[PDB]
């Protein structure tokens, strides 16, 4: 039977060049083309994407972040394309040493290009962020985006500003390179003893599975009952159909209670975000006032002895 | 502050620990709470409002404003079924199945329910429907796939019932939402998308067998649907599932029936 | 040189502008701390080494 | 103890087994017959926890600790007492959750909507059963399956991870562990767009998925729909469990070494396993 | 022209206006070097 | 500089307002948390030793 | 929107304040190099 | 200095009230924290010394 | 001074006082902790040091 | 080399402008910092050593 | 015409363009001239 | 080679002429930088050791 | 159509010609500078 | 149709001639620059 995975059949119009309210339209840009491969899946109109003072900001910012880095790894590399590519993983844009401390006397070589890439980053994402307040706000919207992407920025700022600052150097934050920033995960453990026996660890954890049992019961709720056009939930919450009477219902008497159209929205949103939230409060803990986890745990019942 | 304790082994962390196992009780409360917006009071199997209502009292109520002026929504508030329901308690007991009295699928219980909607189009942000069949719908084409225009429909008893005239789409999403089937009266329905397998010959409808075809709702309209005719529509093809399985010519249905 | 006014007639005023700010304060913030960086030219050092405060 | 719309879906019908049996509800909880399989193996296995813990000698619920029978048992039976408890409560929690995915398509057909979340629910199912029967079985005891303790399975996760070195270089792991947190912010995004529109600025009307399409072409220049998202956040979340799985089936049975070693065949192609500088080599 | 609807007077007001912000900010940025030379040249 | 006041043309005063302010604190942090990282300028540390508090 | 009148009082009034805020910083910038010059 | 009341026909004042007040806070909290963090100026670990507590 | 009721006409009451007495709970506990931390104005171990309870 | 006008009835000019303002600026940052990586033409290093600021 | 320019509009836009561009590639020439003279690189 | 032309009846100009910028300058700069891999070729280290810079 | 992309082929054939001349210039002097043969 | 097969086709062929080049620099035979080098006393 049909299972509603994908689409088994396109169709394409005019495009859809969006709300206008508040809005100024000569940012929004041209709509680009129609994608066949992601009509499949989802709707095939790729832009208009709105191109404001904010967003050039970010762009540039983030594109000097990015070429900072590559420009780094290549002179790495010796300038060479092949070994380029031989160690694009292995590079690494790595934090002055604790020599230096806190200090912006590290070399441009041994620390001044990673506080340039991070000035840059810094400037990136806060720029990002204060466009995801103004886009929300043009079209009269809640700012429910602009807080969960706080608590993700709270989380970034933690790992990567203030935690250093609590510690007192530089060398503590995060690496720009993939095996490098893998590396400093598995040492910030080794270091503080089993990151597992933080509590506030095993809260993101939870969160974090909890986000995905959360969004595969959603999914799959509403791929049920969009058969009877489920789907369109604003919909369904100014005037309740079978759709969201039936999924409620099932919800019921499979575990004892059910949440509505929309407060299961509500779920989802806190569940994602207590994740980074929990995360961000273990991490500024660890170091600064634990450390070592393990004898925590075994001091506050959790390990054996 | 590494190492510094307040009383005991209590220091910052478990007081973070303690705070936050305090703000997720209240957090669940909360969430709860405005769980409870839809569907409360709790009711007997008769109508009058139950002894148990729950732990959690009910939140205080919230106005929706409906956009293009189809008015205001207050929830929670005063809810009535606003429709007859054609069922009989089989037991006096709390907790037992309700019996069809008539006929389910045209009584609109159990799995081909329905929901007495609003009886108006659905209308997109600009103030137009947001579904009209393709035809009278300006530029909008089959882009990809297997066209299922002029395809025979086939019930799930292997017998045709008719053939695809048009095809409704959502106008702001861009995806097919309906397609018409005219069987042989002349008549035309409307048939789900999320309900036909668009095989290479014909569209595969395993819902409904062929001699039901001629019982689905129809609409005022041809030129729209309201949100009322396609809750009935949709109930009536999903309950199809149930209340038309022993007309279903299914191998391993069979099987089993002549197993049990 | 008489002619760039037609720019102008190209390009709004208003992104221009803020693209402008935007990087001739990053500009500025890239070569301060490239100075920042080297023993040499980094004032506070300097400063710090020439009054003997460490 | 009934929803003000509950009453019209109470009808018979729409069950594998039993006829109408256990065809009724206790409270709003359907029972039938897969409800009664899993309040079975569900109190069995509460209270053999319980029971564990007494042998165990502590009362402390984060202590307690139900461990696998030691590697000199192999693939066989143990003592109650030293590893028997462990396989009973096994069994209790494989029998649980079939029961439940089964009693969860009675009510899916009952409602007569469709089977995606049995469906979605065995995949966590066959994740566990890797980590606990699947895995141990094809690497010979039983002593590799996990505690049933708070604290103590995560010392399982930590022995085993360490036993590769870093288990951050296991491929099949990287792309997992992208998938989870690809689905972490596709859910924050989803949920908080959906409550925007519907709950927009203090005296405004409600908002239309025109204007959440809107939005999310102003950001980022494509939105994926309704219905599109929704098939997202399902496949990213199965996906993730997918391959996390994947990951623990290949680790300690085709692969034995350090895991940063299979990084190594990248590194060693022929056209540029010999030139010098960079940070291999 | 039709790109933004300056007039040609518009246009060169304003290129008159932005050019002379743009002498004082090379002023400034040239004697800002004069002095760091001065005080620690790079050549 | 007399005709400056035509930049008021050409952006609107909230926003060139809000940006000003957000950009002035930001600055300001900046040199007083970078004036902090060195050992001298560090005043707390300076003063510190000035008066032999340790 | 603005016409000229408005850009010439809301400009005279800005710069008002930026020559005081400049002022403040002036006196500041003194003190400190007083206290510990950087050059 | 007298025209500044016109910020007031820019910015509605319930925001920028709010957003005041919650700066106001979050500085002082910082700068008490600053202060607690450097062995001098802790007021808490001064006293204890001077008083002959420990 | 006088003027300050006006702030009523900006801020409900409701949210203001609910937001008041979490705030002044909240200060009030942080700055009882910190004094427990503390060994001197840990009450508690100042006073089993003066009865010698131990 | 006459006809060449004839690219702007290809390409408009915004996006073509916009291109390349970040197009010559990357490339203008790579090769400065490609002679600031070499010890030679390091004109930061290269003073450093002429006039013995180490 | 894709972006809809007449002929004497590119032309006259191609003129200021490639004004802009010897400007440019000027400063740049006596800006290499400089750094060979201080410090060759052949 | 002198029916060639009809290239342009395929391929939209907008789309090759961006690819061919894009790949020309991409290409460029992977020939520079292998020539400055090799220890000859490297311009900058060939000049440096003739004119003695290190 | 066919004269309009006849035109801009020999546009862009000029383009491309100018550009392999510069190009085979460069050549030349970098072999007399330092051949690789 | 041609669009996607001249692209692909573009692509391929590039990645192609790239990798075999590479291979032949990667080798201490065939590197030309390399060979001059030690053909011509570079070193
Ligand atoms: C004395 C004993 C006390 C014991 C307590 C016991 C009980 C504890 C449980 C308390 C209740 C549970 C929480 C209620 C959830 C729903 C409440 C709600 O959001 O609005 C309801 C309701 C509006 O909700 P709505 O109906 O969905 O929106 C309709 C609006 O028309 C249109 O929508 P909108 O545009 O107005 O936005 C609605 C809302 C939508 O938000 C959400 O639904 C999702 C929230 C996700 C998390 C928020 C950000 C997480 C921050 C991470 C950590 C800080 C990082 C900051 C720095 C980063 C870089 C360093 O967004 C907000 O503005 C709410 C504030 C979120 C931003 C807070 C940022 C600073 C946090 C600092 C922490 C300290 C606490 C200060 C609390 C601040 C309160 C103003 O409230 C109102 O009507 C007035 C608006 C403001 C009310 C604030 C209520 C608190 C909400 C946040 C609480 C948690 C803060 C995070 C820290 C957690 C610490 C552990
Ligand atoms: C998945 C890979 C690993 C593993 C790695 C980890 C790590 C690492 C951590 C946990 C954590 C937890 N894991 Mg474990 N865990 C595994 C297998 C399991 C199984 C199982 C049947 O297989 C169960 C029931 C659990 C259960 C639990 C919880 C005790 C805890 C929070 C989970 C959570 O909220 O999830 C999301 C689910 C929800 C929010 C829904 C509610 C779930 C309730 C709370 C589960 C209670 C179980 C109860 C004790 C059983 C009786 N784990 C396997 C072996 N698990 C975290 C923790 O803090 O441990 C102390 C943690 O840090
Ligand atoms: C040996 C290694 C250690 C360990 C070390 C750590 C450390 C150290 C940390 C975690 C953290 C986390 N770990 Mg752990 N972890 C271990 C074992 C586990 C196990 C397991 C089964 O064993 C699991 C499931 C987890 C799971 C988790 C997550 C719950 C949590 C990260 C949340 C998140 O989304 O972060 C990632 C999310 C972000 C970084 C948010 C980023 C937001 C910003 C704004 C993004 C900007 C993008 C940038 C501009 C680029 C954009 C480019 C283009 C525009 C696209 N860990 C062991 C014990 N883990 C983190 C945590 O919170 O711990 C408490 C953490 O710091
Ligand atoms: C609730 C916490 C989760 C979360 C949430 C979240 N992230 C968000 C948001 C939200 C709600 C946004 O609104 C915002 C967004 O626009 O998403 C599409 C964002 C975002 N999350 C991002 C990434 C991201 N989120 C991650 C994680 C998470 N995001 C958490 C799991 C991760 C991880 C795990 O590493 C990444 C890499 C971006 C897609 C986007 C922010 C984009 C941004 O800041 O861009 C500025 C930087 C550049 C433009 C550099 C570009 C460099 C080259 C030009 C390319
Ligand atoms: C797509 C895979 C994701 C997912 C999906 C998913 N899980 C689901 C569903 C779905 C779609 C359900 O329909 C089903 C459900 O009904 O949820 C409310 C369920 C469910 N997911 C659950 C939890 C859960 N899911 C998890 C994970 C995920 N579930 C995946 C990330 C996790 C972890 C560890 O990541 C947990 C803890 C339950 C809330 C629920 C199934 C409840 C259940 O099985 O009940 C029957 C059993 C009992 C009531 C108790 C049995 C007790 C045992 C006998 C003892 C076991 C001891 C234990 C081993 C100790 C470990 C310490
Ligand atoms: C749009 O739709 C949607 C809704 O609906 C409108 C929804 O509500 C939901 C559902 C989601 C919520 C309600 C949000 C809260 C859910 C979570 C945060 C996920 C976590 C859930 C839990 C941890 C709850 C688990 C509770 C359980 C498993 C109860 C266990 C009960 C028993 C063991 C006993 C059952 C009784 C039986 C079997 C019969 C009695 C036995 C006899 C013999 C008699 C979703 C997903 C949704 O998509
Ligand atoms: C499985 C064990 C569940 C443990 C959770 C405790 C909640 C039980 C309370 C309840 O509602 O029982 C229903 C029954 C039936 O009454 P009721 O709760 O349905 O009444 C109407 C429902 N309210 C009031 C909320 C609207 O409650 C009782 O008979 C006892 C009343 C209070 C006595 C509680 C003793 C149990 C405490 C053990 C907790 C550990
Ligand atoms: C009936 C005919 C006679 C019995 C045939 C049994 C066929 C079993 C297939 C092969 C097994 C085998 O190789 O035996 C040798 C092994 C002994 O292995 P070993 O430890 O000596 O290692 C070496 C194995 N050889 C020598 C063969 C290479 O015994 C087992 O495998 C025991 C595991 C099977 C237990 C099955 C339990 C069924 C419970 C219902 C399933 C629900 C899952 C619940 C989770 C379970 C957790 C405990
Ligand atoms: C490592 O070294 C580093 C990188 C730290 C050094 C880097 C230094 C460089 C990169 C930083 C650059 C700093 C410069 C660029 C910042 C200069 C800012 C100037 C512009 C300050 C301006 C201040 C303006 C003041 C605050 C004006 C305030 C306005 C008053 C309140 C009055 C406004 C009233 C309005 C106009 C009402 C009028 C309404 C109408 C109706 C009349
Ligand atoms: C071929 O293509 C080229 C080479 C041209 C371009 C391609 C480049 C590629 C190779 C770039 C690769 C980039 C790497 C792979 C990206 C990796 C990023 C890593 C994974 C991020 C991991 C952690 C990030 C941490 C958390 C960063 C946190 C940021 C902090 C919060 C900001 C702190 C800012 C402070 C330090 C600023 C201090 C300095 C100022 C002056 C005060
Ligand atoms: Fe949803």
């Amino acid at each position: 039977e049909y299972q509603n995975i994908f689409s088994q059949v396109q169709v394409r119009g005019p495009a859809d060049l969006g709300m206008t309210e508040d809005v100024n339209l000569a940012n929004r840009s041209g709509v680009g083309p129609f994608s066949t491969l992601l009509g499949w899946f989802g709707n095939a109109q790729l832009g208009p994407i709105y191109l404001g003072s904010l967003g050039v900001l970010s762009l540039f910012s983030g594109l000097m972040w990015f070429f900072t880095i590559g420009i780094w790894f290549w002179y790495q590399a010796g300038w060479n394309p092949a070994v380029f590519l031989r160690d694009l993983f292995f590079f690494s844009l790595e934090p002055p040493a604790p020599e230096y401390g806190l200090s912006f006397a590290a070399p441009l070589k041994e620390g001044g290009l990673w506080l340039i890439a991070s000035f840059f980053m810094f400037v990136a994402v806060w720029s990002w962020w204060g466009r995801t307040y103004l886009r929300a706000q043009a079209l009269g919207m809640g700012k429910h985006t602009a807080w969960a992407f706080l608590s993700a920025i709270w989380l970034w700022m933690v790992l990567g500003f203030i935690r250093p600052i609590l510690m007192g150097s530089w060398s503590e934050a995060v690496p720009y390179g993939i095996f490098s920033h893998l590396d400093w995960t598995n040492n910030f453990s080794l270091v503080h003893g089993n990151l597992f026996y933080n509590p506030f660890h095993g809260l993101s954890i939870a969160f974090l599975y909890g986000s995905a049992l959360l969004f595969a019961m959603h999914g799959a709720t509403i791929l049920a009952v969009s058969r009877f056009g489920g789907e369109r939930e604003l919909e369904q919450i100014a005037d309740r159909g079978t759709a969201a009477e039936r999924a409620a219902l099932f919800w019921r008497w499979t575990m004892g209670f059910n949440a509505t159209m929309e407060g299961i929205h509500r779920w989802a949103i806190w569940m994602a975000v207590l994740v980074t939230l929990t995360g961000g409060i273990g991490i500024l803990l660890s170091g600064t006032v634990v450390d070592n986890w393990y004898v925590w745990g075994q001091n506050h019942g959790m390990a054996p002895l | 502050m590494v190492g510094v304790t307040a009383f005991g082994n209590f220091d910052l962390a478990s007081l973070a620990i303690y705070s936050f196992w305090i703000f997720l009780a209240g957090l669940i409360y909360y969430l709860q709470t405005e769980n409870m917006r839809e569907g409360y009071p709790l009711e007997n199997e008769d109508g009058t409002p139950a002894a148990n209502q729950g732990p959690f009292p009910l939140p205080k109520p919230k106005t929706f404003i409906l956009p293009h002026g189809r008015g205001t929504l207050t929830v929670p508030g005063p809810e009535s079924e606003d429709r007859p329901i054609a069922l009989a308690r089989t037991a006096v007991s709390e907790g037992f199945p309700h019996a069809p009295t008539g006929d389910p699928m045209k009584d609109g219980v159990g799995p081909a329910s329905w929901v007495a909607r609003r009886d108006l189009p659905e209308l997109d942000g600009h103030g137009h429907n947001k579904i009209k069949p393709m035809k009278a719908a300006a530029g909008f084409h089959v882009s990809a796939g297997k066209n299922p225009i002029g395809l025979p429909v086939r019930g799930c008893d292997l017998e045709i019932a008719g053939k695809v005239v048009d095809i409704w789409v959502d106008i702001p999403e861009q995806m097919a939402r309906f397609l018409e089937v005219e069987l042989k009266d002349g008549s035309t329905r409307l048939l789900p998308m999320q309900m036909v397998k668009v095989q290479s010959n014909r569209v595969h409808v395993n819902a409904l067998s062929s001699d039901l075809f001629a019982g689905i709702p129809t609409i005022k309209s041809p030129t729209e649907v309201t949100l009322l005719e396609e809750d009935k529509i949709c109930g009536y093809v999903a309950g199809g599932l149930m209340y038309a399985a022993p007309k279903r010519k299914s191998v391993v249905a069979a099987m089993l029936a002549e197993y049990a | 040189m008489s002619k760039f006014y037609k720019i102008w007639m190209i390009f709004d005023p208003r992104r221009v502008f803020v693209a402008q700010g935007v990087f001739l304060f990053l500009l500025a913030v890239m070569i301060h701390l490239i100075l920042l960086s080297t023993p040499s030219y980094n004032w506070l050092e300097i400063s710090a080494a020439k009054y003997n405060r460490v | 103890a009934l929803l003000s719309f509950e009453r019209k879906y109470r009808v018979p019908g729409g069950t594998l087994v039993g006829g109408n049996l256990f065809d009724f509800w206790v409270g709003p909880f359907y029972v039938g017959f897969f409800g009664v399989a899993t309040f079975f193996f569900a109190a069995l296995g509460i209270i053999l926890i319980a029971w564990s813990a007494v042998l165990q000698g502590t009362w402390n619920p984060q202590l307690i600790s139900v461990y696998p029978p030691a590697l000199e048992y192999g693939l066989g039976g143990a003592p109650l007492a030293k590893g028997g408890l462990w396989q009973i409560i096994t069994i209790c929690a494989t029998g649980a959750f079939v029961s439940w995915a089964l009693r969860e398509v009675e009510i899916c057909r009952k409602l007569g909507i469709g089977y995606h979340i049995p469906f979605a629910f065995a995949f966590a199912i066959l994740a566990y059963l890797t980590l606990v029967l699947f895995r141990p079985v094809m690497m010979g005891a039983w002593g590799y399956a996990f505690p049933y303790g708070i604290w103590t399975h995560l010392d399982w996760v930590s022995n085993t991870g360490y036993t590769y070195g870093n288990f951050h270089y296991n491929p099949a792991h990287m792309i997992a562990i992208s998938f989870f947190f690809t689905n972490a912010l596709a859910l924050a995004l989803h949920g908080a767009l959906v409550l925007s529109a519907a709950n927009p600025e203090k005296g405004k009307e409600m908002r239309t998925p025109d204007h959440e399409d809107t939005f999310f072409r102003d950001l980022v220049g494509y939105s994926i729909g309704t219905l599109g998202i929704h098939r997202l956040g399902l496949l990213l979340s199965l996906s993730a469990v997918f391959f996390s799985a994947l990951c623990m089936i290949i680790t300690g049975t085709i692969w034995f070494d350090q895991w940063v070693d299979w990084w190594q065949w990248w590194v060693k192609l022929p056209w540029w396993a010999n030139i010098p500088g960079g940070i291999n080599g | 022209l039709g790109y933004t609807g300056l007039t040609d007077e518009q246009a060169q007001e304003l290129h008159s206006v932005y050019m002379s912000g743009l002498w004082l900010f090379s002023a400034v940025a040239i004697v800002a070097h004069l002095a760091v030379y001065i005080w620690r040249p790079w050549f």
